[PDB]
């Protein structure tokens, strides 16, 4: 086009950001609630593929 | 449009552009390529195909629709 | 040193399985020299050439072993080996060289490396077995990964793998396109039973690649390749244009998968997804509420077609107890003469299910009545409006009505009310654009045009006629909207004409592209759309108690494509200036001239430009597959034939007489569109003098080459 | 999930026949789906700490996570085949269509035209537009409990097509 | 690229087009008026009946600044513009002024 | 309101001391007290917010081994329904 | 929303994570995720944990 | 089961195949698309080898590796969805059983 | 019950085995020798199919 | 139990970063601990249960 910016010199062409969830990086809590949702699909998966695959 | 700034917490599509995309790329593709592979042969184990050119069904040949027999 | 001594073993250990093999085989030093009596010159002499034969024995010995170890950890089974002691498994299957009976090594690594090699592919095998599902895979799956992705890859990632994807995808299904239609090939492919529906009854999720679905899939997969290309230019400088691309692309793989549908619930899975990713695609802009209205009434109207596709395959299965496709069609004869209780009314079978299946396909592919959602669906980007008008969204009625013609056959509503209705909303939508100011909306009411006209080419029980007339407007409708939407974006966003001119200069490709495509869209004579609709005026029925309507609405639709063609391509690029003044003077200042220079993208531009030569290669090969005299086309799997080809062969003089009447009908409205002065100007008076020229010019020109010469 | 359940209950108005196999499957169902509806109000309540259309909108701009749950609840609630509402709609409307063909043709007019309609209108209106008040008290997306609840229903709704079909 | 640290909107100048290039444009747009005499007296200070034009001139002359300046101005903005100062200004921290 | 103990014990908290300096000389008859703790959260170099920064194999061999066990779960099941003890290979494999 | 950073990933994020004002007490900041799903506190393995300030004196007034 | 099709002679057999045609029979799966082969096995390998390869890579360069070991996980689902299909005493349109 | 619904699967298997391998110049009238006959034995009432219950009498039930 | 216990008490000491520099600051042991103790009991009881479901040990086989 005519007075295009390129994706360097371009000040507001973001590169990838932002938090993917909103549980905390640096978060000192023994929280888990995720390790527990994890454990279930993990699980589940096992109980298909370990009794019901074939 | 002209571009405005975008916040750095929000995890949003706009005009974002990974330096590193061929990479990605490569590693998107090929790996999904031998998974439609792999899904691809279960499904031709699964496949019909009418007789060719000059080829015709033997009535009486087992591949031929069958009745049932009451 | 690591690479000398495997080389050495390797040459050893090959040696000693070719002295094995070549003294086992006829079976006299089977096992006399093998173990060998004692004679400890013996016990060596056996242990120490064949010790590269032994030590690999001796891990084939601990190797497996364990790993039956494993089998009874995980198995509870074989009660491991009680038998043995591990003393006596080891030294019977080490000393037991029978294993290594027929081996080679380097045989091996030959048949090894001979398995990857791609020079025997051969070609029966794509015949036999078809690729095309493997392309179609990887394209559903890169958009899906795509969508979920969306950070690994950028704009640029995003766009190059989805690139990639559907250049396979068009260039696999280009192959098995040209074999389906000439050489009478089809496929059905079960992947895999899907899903209970009835006690004790599994449907499965079934494909059916044939005629009719190779010709939709085809032409979306074609216009979606020459848009997805061109979208990446029409949204340049926007915010997601990813997430234009990545919808585009859901969409288009759902249309495919409505399109190949083996089952009818496969079929209704790929009428809902359609029906989703349209309504996504018109609420793009998520932002607005009045985008949402808009795409909300198009999510009403397919939710209705959802309840009426439902109903009528709930009818099928409570009828035959059976979902497939191909099953159905060739067995729904067997149940015409049958009735359905229904409250008070005792309606027939055939008539209440070809009534439910003929409304799901007037709601999406717009008729009179149900059409209302298509002209407010223009909020969609230009491409999204591209792939929805030209085909896929408007096409979706035309699939159900081809996929099950023999339901529809012997249906008495569809006799009576798919020419009335086609013809109905033929006229209603060539008017309506005869009278559009906006881009856009001229070409979504010319689309409504088209689809009545589909509609009455499918009453003429002729579906070759159908195939041909849906690719030609496809493709046709397909590149008018990327110009017009090219003429939009320079426009900045503005679609109505009105306030544009003189775009000649600033969008000569445009213009160019434009002007052969609204001559080949508007069916202006010596062009394919009027060898389209001129076989959809050969099949017509004339039996109809409403044929004056049907054949009135029919003409006068007709004859509309020349004003909307002439209006749009005059006003956008050849009138007066009518445009803002910031929309010419900044895009002609004398610093941007350079070799670089365009109002428009040159992969646009190319883009445009192989979609109109594909188009018209494809159907032209169309063409000679059905309209030569050497009818070369496969199998449509109906058994209704009608006389009308026979008009196309051998037409008597009244027919030729009553298109006569057509096209001088059409002429007529060409000499008003170009002659009428609808404005004072400085060439009045000369204009009337190069009428009245060229009236006396075509008549002496009449004169000289009919008898002087 | 009152709608939902006076067709279950429908199911079990012919005795023991086979129509009970339909409204297990769809309490099934139903149970999951409420799970995850009612979870994304839960979300919502607790994001923008309000559950009425007319002060929450545009949550996919500011939540896109949230928003693309809502849509895929949506697509999910409108019985696409692939998950088990389609298998359990199929079943009862099967049943209810040899039974009594105008009573199933109005039931599922009803149901899946006029209250999905009015099911997405408030739904859709939520997920899109603009979160342009309150910028300073805006909410963050979802966390990983959230994601991976609605990410199990989902799992399930698709998955539980698979189940044996000698129990359906 | 983005610097990958937090950065506010600028405000800049806050206008969106050039001030002098918006009230030369407007003046010359004002001078071609059949009723206006002096072009060389109107300034930014100076009032619309100070450089002689009626409301009905003044309607006509926005209308034309509204077609040059590729934005629409409401009748309300337009009866609240005093001086051809206000108007440019008014103009150019316009975001669609083109 | 939470209760827990930010000072954790089973490892040290990555903190960045040097961001901001806590004044010290120059102060002001009006000015504030400066503040004791200016430590910063510091997070890894090649820490990406916007994904999954799970660099294990530990998931990707747990599922493999799964599968694998049904693999083999499922052979020995088809040698035992077909009464075998293990599964016998026809020379030819056809379509279905 | 373009200086909002809670984890201080962008914006760098105090341990303190918040200045107190001079008529405030020094309550720390509510959490983006609000969840109570916590163990007890995790220490590591074999932690000598031993009252060892009590020691010491009882053993300098033994 | 009967054989639901209008018989025909075996000298109409013989007569069609002077004139040509061959009668058609089902063909047996290549080796790449038969479960139970040497060379769909050693194809099974080589792609657990490469894709374990490719995450190698992938975790060196930031590229996803969530696909490749998708590939990984699915080499033997794909073989047990193959093998139960092909043991199934249901045919559609392929050879009878 | 699944075993008459299991009939009327298998002829509809049939039927789709006959689309396949008989192009439609002939279809029809092998389709009419046996299969067309035998799909309208096992059909709505003869078999319970898609339907709630089979509503058989006792003689038709212990048949 | 043992499977679902460990998996919890060793993947929820804290947020991504803290808990990766938790599980880099371990031996070779510990970490081998942390990733195979979870996998293995459950691994083994859905494996005990699939030997309950099937019949391999019937003796009518050849
Ligand atoms: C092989 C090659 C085949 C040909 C391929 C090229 C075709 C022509 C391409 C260039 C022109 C395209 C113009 C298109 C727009 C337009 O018409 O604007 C009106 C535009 C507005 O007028 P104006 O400039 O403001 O001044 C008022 C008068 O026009 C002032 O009048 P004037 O003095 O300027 O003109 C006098 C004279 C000056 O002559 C020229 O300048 C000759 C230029 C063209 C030569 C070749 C064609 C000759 C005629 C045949 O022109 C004529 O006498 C032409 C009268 C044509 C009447 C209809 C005759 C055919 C009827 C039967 C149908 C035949 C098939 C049609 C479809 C074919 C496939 C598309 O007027 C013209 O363009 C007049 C010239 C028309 C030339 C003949 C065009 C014939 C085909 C029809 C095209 C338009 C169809 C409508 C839909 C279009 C969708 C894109
Ligand atoms: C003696 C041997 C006895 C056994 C023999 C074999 C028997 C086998 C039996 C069957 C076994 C089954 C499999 C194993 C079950 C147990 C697994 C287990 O406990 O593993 C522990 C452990 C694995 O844990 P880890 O690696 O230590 O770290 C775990 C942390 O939680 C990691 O924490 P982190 O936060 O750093 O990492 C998180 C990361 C790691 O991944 C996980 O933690 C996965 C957790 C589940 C996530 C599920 C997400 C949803 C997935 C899709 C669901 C369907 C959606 C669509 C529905 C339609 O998550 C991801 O990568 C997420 C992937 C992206 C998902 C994106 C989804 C977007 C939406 C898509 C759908 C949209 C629809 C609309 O296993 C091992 O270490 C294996 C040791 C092997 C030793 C063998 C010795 C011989
Ligand atoms: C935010 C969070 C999500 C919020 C969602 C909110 C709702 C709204 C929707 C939002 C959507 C956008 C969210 C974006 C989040 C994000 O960050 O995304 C990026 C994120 C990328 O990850 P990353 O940032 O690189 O970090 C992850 C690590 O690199 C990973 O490192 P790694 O290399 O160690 O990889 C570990 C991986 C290794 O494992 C795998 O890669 C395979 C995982 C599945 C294994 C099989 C489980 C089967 C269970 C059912 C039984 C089926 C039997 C029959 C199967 C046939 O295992 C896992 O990730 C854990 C999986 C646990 C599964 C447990 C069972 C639950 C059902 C799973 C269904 C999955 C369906 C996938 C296809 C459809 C997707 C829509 O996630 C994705 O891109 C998701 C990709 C999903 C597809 C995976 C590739 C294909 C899988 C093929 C499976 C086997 C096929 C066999 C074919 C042949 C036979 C038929
Ligand atoms: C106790 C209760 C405990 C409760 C705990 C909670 C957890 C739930 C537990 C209950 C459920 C248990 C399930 C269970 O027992 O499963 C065992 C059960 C055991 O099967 P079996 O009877 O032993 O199998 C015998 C043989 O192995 C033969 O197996 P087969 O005959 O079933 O064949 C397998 C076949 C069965 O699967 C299928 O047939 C899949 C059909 C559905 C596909 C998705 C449709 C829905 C999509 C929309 C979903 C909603 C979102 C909408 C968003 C908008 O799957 C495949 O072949 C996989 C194909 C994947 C790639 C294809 C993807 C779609 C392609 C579309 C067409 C092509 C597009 C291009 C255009 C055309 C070309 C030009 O496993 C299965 O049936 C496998 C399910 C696999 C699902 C697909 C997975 C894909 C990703 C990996
Ligand atoms: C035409 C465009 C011009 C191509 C020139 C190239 C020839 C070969 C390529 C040179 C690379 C440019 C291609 C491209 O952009 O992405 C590919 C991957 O993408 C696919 O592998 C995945 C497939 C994407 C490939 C896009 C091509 C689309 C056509 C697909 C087949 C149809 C072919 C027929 C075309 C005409 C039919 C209509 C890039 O690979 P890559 O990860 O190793 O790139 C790395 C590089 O290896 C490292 O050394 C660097 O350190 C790193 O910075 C990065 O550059
Ligand atoms: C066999 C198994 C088949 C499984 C098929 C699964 C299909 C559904 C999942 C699709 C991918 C995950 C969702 C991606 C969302 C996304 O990126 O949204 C963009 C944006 C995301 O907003 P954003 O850009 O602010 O956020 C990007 C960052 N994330 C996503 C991480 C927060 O969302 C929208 O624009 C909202 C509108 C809906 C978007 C999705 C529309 C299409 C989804 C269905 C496709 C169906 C294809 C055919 C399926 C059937 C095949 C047989
Ligand atoms: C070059 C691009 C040309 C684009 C415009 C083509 C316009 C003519 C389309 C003719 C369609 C009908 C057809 O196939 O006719 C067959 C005829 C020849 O077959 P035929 O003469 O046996 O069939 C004609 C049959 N009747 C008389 C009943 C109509 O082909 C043509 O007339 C030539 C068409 C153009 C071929 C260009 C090839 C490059």
């Amino acid at each position: 086009d005519a007075y295009y910016h390129d994706d360097t010199h371009e000040g507001l062409m973001n590169e990838p950001h932002g938090y993917l969830t909103m549980d905390d990086p640096m978060d000192l809590r023994p929280n888990y609630e995720k390790s527990a949702l994890e454990l279930l699909f993990l699980v589940s998966g096992g109980a298909i593929l370990a009794l019901m695959l074939g | 449009f002209q571009k405005y700034p975008i916040p750095r917490y929000l995890h949003v599509g706009q005009w974002i552009v990974n330096k590193n995309w061929k990479w990605n790329t490569f590693h998107m593709f090929f790996p999904t390529a031998i998974l439609c592979f792999m899904v691809w042969r279960n499904s031709m184990i699964s496949t019909a195909k009418p007789p060719n050119y000059g080829e015709y069904v033997d009535p009486q040949s087992p591949v031929a629709p069958k009745a049932i027999k009451y | 040193l690591f690479l000398l001594f495997f080389i050495v073993n390797l040459y050893w250990f090959n040696s000693g399985l070719i002295f094995f093999n070549s003294v086992y085989k006829i079976h006299h030093d089977a096992w006399t020299l093998i173990f060998q009596t004692d004679s400890i010159l013996n016990k060596l002499k056996i242990y120490f050439f064949l010790l590269p034969l032994y030590i690999s024995s001796f891990i084939h010995s601990i190797s497996t072993w364990y790993y039956n170890y494993i089998l009874n950890f995980l198995l509870f089974s074989e009660n491991l080996n009680t038998n043995t002691n591990f003393v006596d498994y080891i030294t019977y299957n080490t000393l037991l060289l029978s294993k290594f009976e027929d081996f080679n090594l380097f045989v091996y690594i030959k048949t090894l490396l001979i398995t990857f090699d791609i020079r025997q592919i051969n070609l029966d095998f794509l015949n036999e077995y078809p690729i095309i599902l493997l392309t179609g895979l990887l394209f559903l799956f890169t958009t899906i990964f795509s969508l979920i992705c969306l950070s690994y890859l950028g704009l640029y990632g995003v766009f190059i793998l989805n690139l990639a994807s559907i250049l396979l995808f068009w260039l696999s299904m280009l192959y098995y396109f040209n074999l389906i239609v000439s050489e009478n090939y089809y496929y059905y492919i079960s992947l895999g039973k899907w899903m209970y529906l009835s006690n004790g009854f599994r449907v499965s999720f079934d494909l059916l690649i044939d005629l009719t679905s190779i010709s939709f899939s085809f032409l979306t997969l074609t216009i979606g390749v020459f848009v997805y290309i061109y979208t990446f230019s029409y949204f340049r400088y926007e915010p997601l244009v990813e997430r234009l691309i990545l919808f585009l692309n859901s969409f288009m793989i759902s249309m495919i998968l409505l399109v190949s549908s083996g089952n009818f619930i496969v079929l209704f899975l790929g009428w809902e997804l359609i029906g989703l990713t349209s309504f996504f695609l018109i609420n793009f802009w998520s932002t607005r509420v009045g985008t949402l209205k808009a795409a909300f009434k198009a999510f009403s109207f397919n939710k209705l077609s959802d309840l009426f596709l439902f109903f009528a395959i709930l009818i099928i299965f409570s009828t035959t107890y059976n979902l497939d496709i191909l099953s159905f069609n060739n067995q729904i004869y067997l149940y015409e003469s049958y009735n359905i209780d229904m409250f008070y009314w005792s309606i027939n079978l055939i008539e209440i299910i070809s009534f439910f299946f003929i409304s799901c396909a007037f709601i999406k592919s717009a008729q009179f009545g149900a059409h209302i959602w298509l002209p407010d669906s223009m909020e969609a980007p230009v491409p999204a409006s591209a792939l929805i008008h030209s085909a896929t969204l408007v096409s979706a009625g035309i699939y159900l009505l081809l996929r099950l013609s023999p339901l529809f056959e012997l249906s008495k509503y569809a006799y009576f009310i798919l020419p009335l209705i086609g013809s109905v909303t033929a006229f209603y939508g060539g008017l309506v654009s005869a009278f559009q100011s906006d881009t856009k909306k001229t070409l979504a009411y010319s689309t409504i045009s088209h689809c009545g006209f589909l509609m009455v080419s499918y009453s003429t029980g002729v579906l070759e006629f159908v195939i041909l007339y849906l690719y030609v407007h496809g493709f046709f409708k397909a590149a008018t909207f990327l110009c017009v939407g090219n003429v939009n974006r320079f426009n900045r966003n503005i679609q109505d004409f009105k306030r544009m001119g003189g775009f000649y200069k600033y969008l000569p490709f445009e213009c160019l592209a434009s002007f052969v495509c609204m001559i080949n869209l508007s069916g202006l004579p010596l062009t394919l759309g009027f060898y389209i609709k001129h076989l959809l005026f050969i099949g017509l029925v004339e039996s109809y108690t409403l044929y004056p309507l049907i054949f009135s609405s029919l003409i006068l639709g007709a004859i509309a494509g020349v004003f909307y063609s002439y209006r749009l391509f005059y006003s956008i690029f050849f009138d007066t200036k009518k445009g803002k003044k910031a929309i010419y003077l900044q895009a002609s200042r004398i610093i941007l001239n350079s070799k670089f220079y365009s109002n428009t993208s040159l992969a646009s531009n190319l883009s445009i430009t192989f979609l109109v030569l594909i188009s018209y290669t494809v159907i032209l090969y169309l063409y000679c597959t059905t309209l030569n005299n050497y009818y070369s086309l496969s199998d449509l799997k109906s058994i209704y034939i009608n006389n009308a080809y026979s008009y196309f062969y051998k037409p008597d003089y009244n027919f030729l007489n009553a298109v006569s009447i057509l096209n001088w009908f059409v002429i007529i409205l060409l000499i008003s569109v170009i002659y009428l002065n609808w404005r004072w100007s400085y060439y009045y008076t000369k204009s009337i003098d190069s009428l009245s020229k060229f009236i006396l010019f075509s008549f002496f020109f009449f004169i000289f080459s009919k008898y002087i010469l | 999930t009152i709608q939902e359940m006076n067709i279950i209950y429908l199911a079990f108005c012919w005795g023991d026949s086979c129509a009970i196999l339909g409204g297990i499957l769809f309490s099934a169902t139903h149970a999951f789906l409420s799970a995850l509806m009612f979870f994304l109000v839960d979300c919502i309540y607790r994001r923008y700490h309000t559950r009425s259309l007319v002060e929450v909108n545009g949550i996919l701009h500011i939540t896109p996570n949230l928003g693309l749950s809502i849509l895929f609840m949506l697509v999910f609630f409108s019985g696409i085949p692939g998950t088990i509402k389609f298998i359990s709609e199929f079943y009862i409307f099967s049943g209810l269509l040899e039974a009594s063909p105008f009573i199933c043709f109005i039931l599922m007019l009803v149901a899946n035209v006029l209250g999905l309609i009015g099911f997405s209108k408030s739904w859709f209106n939520a997920t899109f537009g603009m979160p342009k008040k309150n910028t300073k008290y805006l909410p963050m997306d979802l966390s990983f409990k959230e994601s991976y609840i609605i990410l199990y229903c989902f799992f399930f709704l698709f998955i539980f097509s698979y189940f044996s079909s000698i129990f359906f | 690229y983005a610097p990958q640290k937090v950065v506010l909107r600028n405000e800049k100048s806050g206008y969106y087009a050039n001030p002098d290039d918006v009230a030369r444009r407007l003046i010359r747009l004002i001078s071609l008026h059949d009723k206006v005499q002096n072009p060389s007296a109107i300034t930014l200070k100076s009032t619309w009946s100070e450089i002689g034009v009626d409301p009905l001139s003044y309607v006509e002359i926005m209308l034309e600044a509204e077609n040059e300046f590729y934005i629409e101005l409401a009748d309300e903005d337009l009866e609240r513009f005093r001086t051809v100062e206000d108007a440019v200004e008014f103009i150019a921290r316009n975001f669609f002024t083109n | 309101r939470q209760n827990f103990a930010k000072n954790i014990t089973t490892t040290d908290i990555p903190k960045d001391s040097h961001h901001f300096a806590a004044k010290r000389s120059g102060f002001t008859q009006t000015e504030q007290a400066p503040f004791a703790y200016n430590d910063v959260y510091q997070y890894p170099k090649d820490y990406k917010p916007w994904n999954y920064n799970y660099k294990g194999n530990g998931v990707l061999l747990a599922l493999f081994l799964g599968s694998a066990f049904s693999l083999v779960a499922y052979e020995r099941s088809y040698a035992s329904k077909t009464g075998r003890y293990q599964r016998k290979v026809q020379q030819n494999y056809y379509q279905i | 929303l373009l200086k909002f950073d809670p984890f201080g990933f962008y914006s760098p994020k105090l341990l303190s994570e918040n200045r107190p004002e001079e008529a405030m007490p020094f309550y720390e900041d509510y959490p983006q995720n609000d969840s109570h799903w916590n163990l007890w506190e995790q220490f590591p393995e074999d932690f000598e944990d031993s009252n060892a300030e009590r020691e010491a004196i009882l053993k300098s007034n033994k | 089961m009967q054989n639901a099709y209008p018989e025909i002679t075996d000298q109409h057999r013989e007569f069609l195949k002077k004139q040509g045609l061959k009668v058609y029979e089902p063909k047996p799966l290549p080796d790449q698309i038969n479960p139970f082969s040497k060379t769909y096995w050693i194809t099974n390998a080589f792609i657990i080898g490469v894709s374990f390869l490719a995450r190698r890579h992938a975790l060196k360069v930031g590229a996803p590796r969530i696909f490749w070991s998708g590939c990984i996980v699915g080499v033997p689902l794909a073989a047990i969805i193959s093998r139960g299909k092909s043991d199934q005493l249901d045919e559609l349109v392929g050879a009878r059983k | 019950e699944l075993f008459l619904n299991e009939y009327r699967k298998r002829i509809n298997n049939e039927v789709r085995r006959a689309a396949i391998l008989t192009p439609t110049s002939s279809l029809r009238e092998k389709m009419n020798h046996k299969i067309a006959d035998q799909i309208l034995d096992l059909s709505s009432p003869h078999v319970r199919g898609a339907h709630f219950q089979a509503v058989r009498s006792w003689t038709d039930a212990s048949k | 139990s043992v499977g679902s216990l460990s998996y919890i008490f060793y993947n929820s000491v804290g947020g991504k970063v803290i808990r990766d520099r938790i599980r880099a600051s371990m031996p070779f042991p510990k970490r081998v601990l942390v990733q195979v103790l979870p996998f293995v009991a459950l691994g083994t009881a859905l494996i005990i249960s699939r030997r309950g479901i099937e019949g391999h040990n019937h003796g009518y086989k050849q």
